[PDB]
């Protein structure tokens, strides 16, 4: 049974190392989620710190790629800062060679594809890791395009991953139904923001302080982490109404 | 399988160990030193009575000053004879003299340990 | 480091069997359902856009991807081995041929291609054979139009017509009753709605089907005027109201 | 060579003349030396003919396959790019002179490159044998906020400025129009002011004129069956 | 068990067993004593015979005029790392002018030998060395083990039955430190250590091997009648 | 080529001429020489317009791909990778660029670097073929902490002067201020400076 | 490490055979059957295409059948991507040889060439075995018309008349009962034709199910033509034959 | 020294009414001395004519070359190459050694079996392509080739007329050049017949 | 199963139990800890005398990178030589091509993506270290730790070794009873405690104190060994504290 070791095929024509890989995403128990605004796409990730001798503010798995693209990762922090460190080569490379911003779409395809080589070449192991990647496009617009550990990517309305992602996925699609459009109908991004934690919260069942988030919003050419402050303020919102 | 160069839990070499079997099945070679030289003698060891005995070649000459003698798998010797008189004839001509016969033997343990994967 | 797997991982067994290929054409029948039929005077591809979630963006991922502006491909099996195969068949139409003699290859050199990149990752060293089986459909002066299959084994067969995947038994025997040698392009695409309707559960419509045809030339399809010559691809994707228009008279 | 490039109010246009040089041998008096890297991307090269041509098929491949990557319509600025740290790299070996223009989704651009890798950015350009009496003609009535008519009449007038003053100019008038939001217009042989005129006489020979020693047919069909 | 394959593995207990199979090599070796004072560092070696016929195993190796090893173990992985010694003490001499300290050359032995026990194919080191020397700070002795692990001694020592001459050592250890500016008390001492670990056999004149190094002492070795004067 | 930068009180501002020539023919005559590394870091280039630009092409990627990681880079950081290109490929360039950055903790600073690589910080530099000119002129009237318009006239007659002398120099004078507020851009036409 | 999932293709058995060549040759019995056999004025190559379908594209089709050059032909049997690899490795040799000598390159040169290319993959490099049998059918100026064949071993021997693939142990008898060495390129058209009709695993044999070639003098004087039956000439020849 | 000018020689292309035609001296000499009067430079693969002109040891490996490279193409396409394709198969083969070329001038001529259309093309050493409705000159007489070509030639010959313009270009400017001539070969190429003529020509 | 005999492959939890051993490893060796301090850090370290014959001081443990960043490690003492090894060529190539000395979190991503390739291949064998690193930079004092999977994060107070949970406790008293902050010579006496009140884990054998420390103020931002008086006052308060 050397066929669920290395990443070769099953006799039922299955990768059980890619399989593995995607449960080992679920490790950190944390739920992430995804939407777009008008001008903008927020990504919101639960913060879970749960030793008092760590420094909080070095916790997290929200990075910034590029100016214009932003990363959330679920899964071990070692593989997701594996990726991050390769997302900011390619993207910059990118630049250079081709004389534009890279893309949020043709990232993820990139990211992707790596992915895809790891899950047909045997010495190299896929990373237990699903990337979200995030912007405020030039030409599509607001965008979010997820990879997972298959080399699997697509383009998003809105998303959510962790353990608890269907019951968020489930809330975001209700949601959708009823306004009959793919986005959040919402002139700034502050409200999306607001849209964004309070669905995770309705979702989730669970109530947020700031310290308990970690948000990150794209808008046109950037994209910024918000501070604890920036989160309690968003949260004082929320709760006046 | 298992690693070439594993170490078994006694601390040998498995290979190494192994090797030296394989020297136990091969035909006697008998040395003696004296103060009026050293003398060196073999067993042939034909396997049939048609074999050319002469032809038979399990004592060698490596320098005017040195010879050897072998016993085990007769065929892996000759790369070490190679080796061996390259090393005595490239000292002659870096140092104009003849080579010790413990530094001629100490470059050809050299080889002893190269393998591996 | 180094890649120390310098050995087969597809190996013959007692029985004389692949088993990796074997394998991956298990991978290949659990995929979705695509269809390849030709005309007189054209051909059509066709799959169903298996959409993972409803907050996916269907039309962010294609199942049915142009290599040549006269070619045309789609898949059953693994969506991700898919794409890095269109990656590499897409270059090296360029570097191995059309550097060379200034002009795209015919379908069947192209499959060739392919075919021999499919077959190096069932021989060399630590790779698994890819898991999916592709269709081409295209055009070229000399040949005509042509439609082919493509196995993980990275062996090729032309086809009048065929399906792959889940469903491809029935889709074949369905295929067998309506085609003829004296198909219109119409026609075709109207069989392969057909027959691709049966093998979808949900919902059927533009939204969740992908079609596209090698046809006629497209003109207004090339970005530019002031060589006769130059005409135009004949690959073109049919949009989501034009596959709707044809199944109203379906 | 004379080539340029004009900028206008929805796009930008470029030219050439035809004639291609052997030393003071005329090569090609009808020679093709506007270059389609993309479908709305064109440039005019001058220099080294085997290099421009080589050079832009390079790029212009590389950029499908980038168009086809990407899933989007390929940027000037990243054919200029390629263009620049190409020629860079062979250290000016690679004697391509090169005027790249085009529309994209950012778009109109217009610009220049030398065959050392140094780029250059403008409203109007030349380059060749011919660019000075070609940027004499621009200097002199190019102005800001020109139409597509104008631009036409400003470009194929400069390249006449060749044609007419500068020997290694000659021939002919290509042009390409890239307008936004339509097609590229290619006008091949927009101009035609250098048609040769009758020949006094007919050198036509009488049948037999020449000396034959021997004849015979070709085989140029394959080995036959039967 | 499962986990003793290769280097490459550890076993589920944090272990590794190619490491201490590599270790066990050096206890089946012949013993070897190592100790220094404040002006000279002493080596002294039980040399094994293969038989009557045969010679004495060296097992004392000269690495530089102010340095060198005693072996226990695979001696030709201690000819391969003895070689390393000598290129890296030379390459001191010969591109800084500089000898090389003794602290330093430990510190290059452990990161060569943990190269082999990280990396799929190869091996660990099958031997332990006792080096002395003496530089700028005086007199030095180190204990190489093929696991990386050097260590900084007064006095040890290695091999077969070295746990009596240890602790001989560990009881002695005030007195022999003082024995400064006299080398034949010094080496006295560690001819009366390491017969703390003879059984049967006893120290004869082609039996023993000593070496010394110190403030006005090269890194000289003591084999045959040299050494008659001590048993 | 005239190309000059000068600290000041509330920063750093970059100075040049738009002239490109290939020997006497003047192939671009409103070159921007003044080019971006990064946000608040620019440089001004002299030499060969290849080199230069494949230069500053790699050093805006490399600063790119340091902000990724560590954050803004300083204007130190800038010029040893700068510098870094110009020493090691010295053989194979023809490149005199001068660094110019604003931090908030450092505020304007200004490093030149010549032909051979080395690196030299100072309160303002000048270099091209048309500095040559200004040596005096620039030595006799700069002052350490000058206002904004102080040190934009500073420039501008000084680069006038050089654009007056050297034939390798002229067209327009394009100036790059950077400070806290922002960067701002400015252009300084003949009939102007010409006057001075 | 990476040992644990080695194969090792390129060992011995206790009993001294190629495992992996071996296990070859069990896949390429499955494969279509292919037959070659050698007259004094030509040779005929016949081969089955593996239960096909109505809806294959017959006439663009070739499975079985590969042109090396203008002198020289092979049938195939076995993993067709597997062959294709070597075919045009083999057209490429060929090539070298008239570029090097300026003249066309011998039939067992060729074969040769071939067979120790599939003999390196038995005996170094770890990688599995080219799943294929060769005919080769070609004609020199030295030899004449030759048959050879070469199988995953890299061994090669020469034939009047043999066959790969399914049934070879029942095809190579038949072979062997009706062939003479006075024997003519028609009648071994009829020979070939007749040993597949009855080794057949079909009900029947018809023209879709078959790829036919000939390698004949029948060429206008001193010069020889390869012909590869198009779908209806190998109909008209399973009439004249009375077959079907 | 010059590589181009050792060995010496022409070739000279023409299109007519639904024909072309192709010819070449003879010549092929080290410097002053004359050493064979046998070296043809024109080669065909299938229907379609390559002249070579240039360094004889590149014509020669040229020749071995273009026959290897569409003998292959053959074996794949399962169709002859056709003037057009060949004409971009030259192009990539000679710009790939562009740091190091072959010192040749092919010219290419033939019929597009499909279309029927008259195609020639010349090229330089490194591959650039000159693509001529009437005419195509190569080799150490190729001015006074361009100065015959320009005046005898007119559109839409007959093959026999044209035979006699192309044949009176040669001779001429052969005649005028010291590494040229010592006989010369003249091709007629219609769309299913290939007529070869020797002409008699004077022999210093 | 078979899943925990080679580096780098998944189980069918999604774990690498190959990495899971090496933290084995890593709590068999003795205690080390860092404390974040005001404006730097503190180090110490367990180090068990085997033997008498061991030369006191003189088997330095705790390492140097560049001259503003220590490095201890507990576990496989080779391993953590190795990692720092690489940190020193991280730290010199970035320093050569930047100018500037490695800020720490910069440090801390360079030997976080090393451990990390090293789980990545079945052809390389996991660290077999926990390390505590840490320094002051130009935007203050930051202290990390490192485990064998990759993984790191920033830390006011880190421990690991045989005696992390005893530690652990320590620092978090310290980290309750000062949230205004420590001091650096505070930060000194309280690890030299840690370390004795930690040795209750490995009492068999008398231990050897070694501490270290980069201050802004106290060392100008440079690592230094805490030595002589300085590092008797240590242990005499830890002397007190335990009694
Ligand atoms: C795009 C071009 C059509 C624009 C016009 N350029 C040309 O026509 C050039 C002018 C030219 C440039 C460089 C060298 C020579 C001549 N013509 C050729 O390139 C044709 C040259 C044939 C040739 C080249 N060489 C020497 C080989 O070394 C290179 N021998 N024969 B334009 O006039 O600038
Ligand atoms: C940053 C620069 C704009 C600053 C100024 N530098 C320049 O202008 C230099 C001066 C120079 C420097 C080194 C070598 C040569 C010339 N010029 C060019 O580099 C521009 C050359 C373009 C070119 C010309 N050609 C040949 C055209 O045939 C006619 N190919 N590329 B400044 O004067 O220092
Ligand atoms: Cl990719
Ligand atoms: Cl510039
Ligand atoms: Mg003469």
């Amino acid at each position: 049974g050397y066929d669920r070791h290395i990443t070769i095929f099953s006799p039922e024509g299955r990768l059980y190392q890619v399989e593995y890989a995607f449960k080992a995403t679920n490790q950190t128990n944390i739920n992430s989620l995804a939407v777009r605004g008008k001008d903008c796409t927020v990504v919101i990730s639960q913060k879970k710190v749960p030793d008092k001798l760590l420094d909080p503010t070095t916790v997290s798995y929200i990075f910034c790629i590029s100016r214009t693209i932003g990363m959330v990762v679920n899964g071990p922090i070692p593989d997701a800062r594996n990726a991050a460190l390769r997302a900011k080569a390619e993207a910059a490379e990118f630049r250079y060679k081709y004389g534009y911003d890279m893309p949020c779409d043709v990232l993820a395809k990139r990211m992707a594809n790596l992915s895809q080589i790891y899950t047909q070449r045997a010495y190299m192991r896929p990373l237990g890791v699903i990337l979200t990647f995030v912007s405020v496009d030039e030409e599509l617009g607001p965008s979010i395009y997820k990879t997972d550990p298959a080399g699997y990517y697509v383009g998003y309305k809105a998303t959510a991953t962790g353990p608890k992602q269907q019951e968020i996925t489930t809330n975001l699609e209700n949601h959708f139904k009823k306004s009959k459009i793919d986005h959040i109908n919402e002139e700034s991004w502050e409200k999306v923001v607001e849209f964004a934690i309070t669905h995770m919260i309705d979702a989730l069942g669970t109530e947020f302080s700031k310290n308990d988030l970690e948000v990150g919003v794209a808008t046109k050419d950037k994209f910024f982490t918000l501070s604890a402050e920036n989160i309690e303020e968003r949260l004082v919102a929320i709760a006046e109404q | 399988d298992r690693g070439v160069s594993t170490f078994s839990p006694e601390g040998r070499l498995f290979q190494v160990e192994y090797s030296l079997e394989a020297i136990k099945l091969g035909s006697t070679a008998i040395g003696i030193a004296t103060k009026e030289g050293v003398v060196l003698g073999v067993e042939k060891r034909a396997t049939s009575p048609l074999l050319e005995s002469d032809s038979i070649e399990k004592i060698v000459e490596i320098d005017r000053h040195i010879g050897c003698a072998m016993s085990g798998l007769t065929a892996d010797a000759r790369s070490m004879i190679e080796h061996a008189r390259t090393a005595a004839v490239t000292h002659n001509l870096y140092y104009d003299e003849d080579i010790n016969v413990e530094s001629l033997t100490q470059s050809v343990c050299d080889l002893a340990l190269r393998f591996g994967e | 480091m180094t890649d120390r797997y310098s050995f087969s991982l597809t190996t013959f067994s007692p029985s004389g069997k692949l088993g990796q290929i074997d394998y991956a054409l298990t991978a290949v029948k659990q995929g979705v359902t695509s269809l390849g039929i030709k005309a007189t005077n054209g051909v059509v591809i066709a799959t169903e856009k298996k959409s993972s979630s409803p907050l996916a963006m269907s039309e962010t991922l294609s199942k049915v991807s142009l290599l040549t502006p006269d070619i045309g491909a789609v898949y059953s099996g693994m969506g991700p081995d898919y794409r890095v195969l269109v990656d590499k068949s897409r270059k090296v139409a360029h570097t191995s041929y059309k550097r060379i003699y200034g002009e795209y290859p015919p379908t069947k050199l192209l499959v060739s291609e392919v075919a021999k990149i499919m077959q190096e990752a069932t021989q060399s060293g630590g790779v698994r054979p890819f898991g999916v089986s592709l269709l081409i459909a295209g055009h070229d002066e000399f040949n005509g139009f042509s439609l082919y299959q493509v196995d993980p084994s990275g062996s090729y067969f032309p086809w009048k017509a065929t399906a792959i995947g889940k469903g491809s038994v029935a889709a074949k025997t369905f295929l067998e009753k309506r085609w003829n040698d004296e198909l219109e392009l119409e026609d075709a695409i109207h069989i392969a709605l057909l027959t691709l309707k049966e093998s979808v559960e949900g919902e059927f419509n533009g939204d969740t089907i992908e079609l596209a045809i090698i046809g006629d030339e497209n003109p207004d399809l090339l970005g530019y005027t002031g060589i006769p010559t130059d005409k135009g691809p004949r690959f073109r994707k049919l949009t989501s109201q034009e596959i709707n228009d044809r199944l109203e008279a379906l | 060579t004379t080539i340029v490039g004009v900028k206008f109010n929805n796009g930008v246009v470029i030219a050439a003349d035809t004639r291609s040089t052997q030393g003071p041998i005329v090569a090609d008096k009808n020679c093709a030396k506007l270059h389609r890297i993309s479908p709305k991307i064109w440039c005019a090269g001058a220099g080294t003919a085997a290099d421009t041509e080589a050079v832009t098929q390079l790029i212009g491949s590389n950029i499908e396959l980038h168009s086809l990557y990407t899933s989007r319509e390929p940027r000037v600025v990243s054919a200029l790019q390629m263009l620049k740290q190409h020629l860079f790299k062979y250290q000016g070996h690679i004697g391509a002179y090169l005027i790249v223009a085009g529309v994209d989704p950012t778009g109109s651009h217009l610009f220049s490159i030398h065959a050392h890798g140094s780029t250059d950015v403008g409203y109007y350009l030349s380059l060749g044998s011919g660019s000075l009496a070609a940027m004499a003609v621009l200097e002199s009535h190019w102005k800001q906020d020109l139409t597509k008519e104008e631009a036409i009449k400003l470009a194929s007038d400069a390249i006449q400025a060749g044609i007419w003053n500068d020997l290694g100019s000659g021939s002919n008038v290509d042009v390409c129009v890239m307008e936004i939001g339509k097609d590229a217009e290619y006008l091949r042989n927009y101009l035609t002011p250098n048609v040769r005129e009758e020949k006094q006489k007919s050198y036509k020979f009488p049948r037999g004129t020449t000396a034959v020693l021997k004849e015979s047919i070709v085989n140029i069909c394959d080995i036959q069956e039967e | 068990n499962n986990y003793d394959g290769d280097t490459v593995t550890f076993s589920p207990t944090g272990r590794l067993f190619q490491v201490e199979y590599a270790l066990e090599a050096i206890k089946q070796g012949s013993v070897t004593v190592g100790l220094r004072s404040n002006t000279h560092a002493v080596l002294v070696a039980l040399k094994r015979n293969a038989d009557e016929l045969s010679s004495y195993q060296k097992k004392i190796i000269k690495c530089d005029e102010h340095m060198g090893l005693s072996l226990a173990g695979l001696a030709p992985d201690a000819r391969v790392l003895s070689n390393y010694l000598r290129q890296q003490c030379n390459y001191s001499s010969l591109v800084f002018n500089r000898k090389l300290a003794v602290e330093r050359a430990g510190h290059l032995l452990c990161d060569k030998a943990q190269k082999n026990t990280q990396s799929y194919g190869g091996r660990p080191y099958g031997v332990g060395l006792l080096i002395i020397g003496y530089d700028k700070s005086g007199a030095h002795l180190l204990e190489f083990q093929p696991s990386g692990n050097v260590t900084e001694l007064y006095g040890t020592a290695i091999g077969a039955r070295s746990q009596g001459a240890k602790t001989y050592l560990e009881r002695t250890l005030d007195t022999f430190i003082k024995i400064d500016g006299n080398p034949d008390e010094l080496i006295k001492a560690g001819v009366e250590a390491i017969s703390q670990s003879l059984r049967d056999e006893s120290l004869t004149v082609d039996n023993l091997s000593i070496a010394i190094v110190g403030k006005d002492t090269p890194f000289t070795i003591y084999d045959g009648e040299a050494v008659a004067k001590y048993i | 080529t005239s190309i000059m930068a000068v600290t000041f009180k509330d920063g750093v501002i970059l100075g040049a001429d738009s002239r490109t020539t290939t020997g006497a023919y003047i192939a671009n005559r409103v070159t921007d020489k003044l080019t971006r590394v990064h946000d608040k870091i620019w440089c001004c280039r002299s030499g060969s317009a290849a080199d230069t630009q494949a230069i500053a092409d790699i050093v805006q990627y490399h600063l790119e791909l340091y902000t990724s990681q560590y954050g803004t880079p300083s204007t130190e950081t800038a010029a040893s990778v700068f510098k870094e290109l110009c020493y090691e490929n010295k053989d194979n360039l023809t490149a005199g660029i001068i660094v110019a950055g604003y931090d908030d903790k450092n505020k304007g600073e200004v490093y030149t670097i010549p032909l051979g690589g080395s690196v030299h910080k100072l309160p303002y530099a000048i270099a091209g073929s048309g500095s040559t000119f200004i040596y005096g002129y620039c030595d006799k009237n700069f002052r350490e902490n000058m206002s904004k318009e102080e040190t934009v006239d500073f420039i501008k007659h000084s680069l006038s002067q050089a654009i007056k002398w050297d034939g390798s120099s002229g067209g327009v004078i394009r100036m790059v201020v950077l400070t806290a507020a922002g960067v701002e851009r400015l252009i300084f036409y003949p009939d102007e400076y010409e006057q001075l | 490490g990476s040992r644990r999932y080695d194969s090792r293709t390129t060992i011995f058995s206790p009993e001294g055979r190629l495992y992996q060549v071996e296990y070859a040759l069990e896949s390429i019995s499955h494969a279509g059957t292919a037959i070659g056999i050698m007259a004094s004025d030509g040779i005929v190559l016949a081969a089955e295409r593996k239960v096909t379908s109505t809806l294959l594209e017959q006439d663009t089709s070739t499975e079985k059948l590969y042109k090396l050059n203008d002198k020289i032909a092979v049938a195939v049997a076995g993993l067709t991507a597997d062959a294709e690899i070597l075919i045009n490795t083999a057209r490429i040799h060929a090539q070298n040889y008239l570029k090097t000598y300026n003249e066309d390159i011998p039939v067992e040169i060729l074969v040769r060439r071939l067979s120790d290319i599939k003999q390196g993959y038995t005996q170094h490099g770890g990688l599995r075995p080219f799943g294929v049998s060769f005919i080769y059918a070609g004609y020199d100026d030295r030899y004449g018309y030759q048959l050879y064949t070469s199988n995953p071993s890299g061994n090669y021997t020469g034939w009047k008349a043999i066959s790969v693939g399914a049934n070879t142990s029942a095809a190579q008898t038949l072979l062997q009962m009706d062939y003479k060495d006075d024997m003519k390129v028609d009648d071994a058209i009829e020979l070939a034709l007749k040993t597949l009709s009855k080794t057949t695993d079909s009900s029947a044999l018809t023209y879709d199910r078959l790829e036919f070639a000939t390698i004949r003098k029948g060429a206008n004087d001193g010069e020889v033509y390869q012909k590869i039956f198009k779908p209806q000439e190998i109909k008209d020849i399973l009439v004249k034959t009375g077959i079907t | 020294s010059d590589p181009s000018s050792i060995n010496g020689g022409i070739v000279v292309a023409m299109t007519g009414k639904d024909c072309v035609a192709i010819a070449c001296d003879l010549r092929l000499g080290s410097q002053s001395l004359g050493v064979s009067n046998k070296f043809e430079k024109i080669f065909h693969y299938g229907h379609v004519f390559l002249g070579i002109t240039g360094l004889a040891t590149d014509v020669t490996t040229l020749n071995e070359m273009f026959r290897y490279k569409t003998n292959l193409y053959k074996l794949k396409e399962e169709r002859a190459i056709e003037p057009e394709t060949f004409t971009q198969l030259v192009s990539s083969s000679l710009y790939e050694r562009r740091f190091g070329p072959y010192f040749v001038g092919p010219v290419v001529a033939g019929i597009n079996s499909k279309s029927g259309k008259p195609f020639i093309a010349g090229f330089d050493l490194i591959g650039c392509i000159d693509e001529a409705k009437d005419f195509i000159v190569s080799g150490t007489a190729s001015d006074q080739l361009f100065g015959m070509c320009e005046s005898l030639y007119e559109p839409n010959l007959e093959p026999e007329d044209l035979f006699e313009t192309i044949s009176q270009a040669l001779l001429n400017a052969a005649d005028r050049d010291a590494l040229s001539g010592w006989g010369a070969v003249v091709y007629i190429i219609k769309k299913d017949e290939v007529v070869k003529r020797y002409l008699k020509m004077r022999q210093d | 199963t078979g899943y925990d005999l080679s580096n780098s492959v998944f189980s069918p939890d999604g774990r690498n139990f190959q990495v899971e051993y090496a933290v084995k490893a890593v709590e068999n060796g003795t205690t080390s800890i860092g404390i974040k301090c005001n404006d730097g850090v503190v180090f110490a370290v367990e180090k068990l005398i085997t033997s008498k014959l061991l030369v006191p001081q003189k088997n330095v443990k705790i390492q140097v990178v560049d001259r503003h960043i220590g490095c201890v490690y507990s576990g496989l003492i080779p391993d953590g030589r190795h990692l720092v090894n690489r940190g020193r060529e991280e730290a010199a190539s970035f320093k050569k091509l930047y100018k500037t000395p490695i800020p720490i979190p910069a440090f801390a991503d360079r030997l976080g993506q090393y451990v990390q390739a090293h789980t990545l291949y079945n052809s390389v064998r996991p660290f077999g270290v926990s390390t505590i690193f840490g320094g002051v930079d130009k935007n203050g004092a930051h202290l990390y730790m490192l485990e064998p999977s990759g993984s790191y994060w920033g830390y006011k107070g880190a421990a690991t070794g045989k005696g992390r949970q005893s530690a652990k406790a320590e620092l978090e008293k310290l980290v309750d009873h000062h949230p205004e902050g420590l001091s650096a010579r505070e930060a000194v006496k309280q690890a030299a405690k840690i370390i004795y009140l930690a040795h209750e884990d490995n009492k068999e054998k008398d231990f050897e104190l070694e501490i270290s420390w980069c201050s802004l103020s106290e060392t100008n931002g440079l690592h230094k060994f805490v030595k002589g008086d300085l590092l008797q006052e240590a242990i005499d308060f830890a002397q007190k504290e335990i009694n």
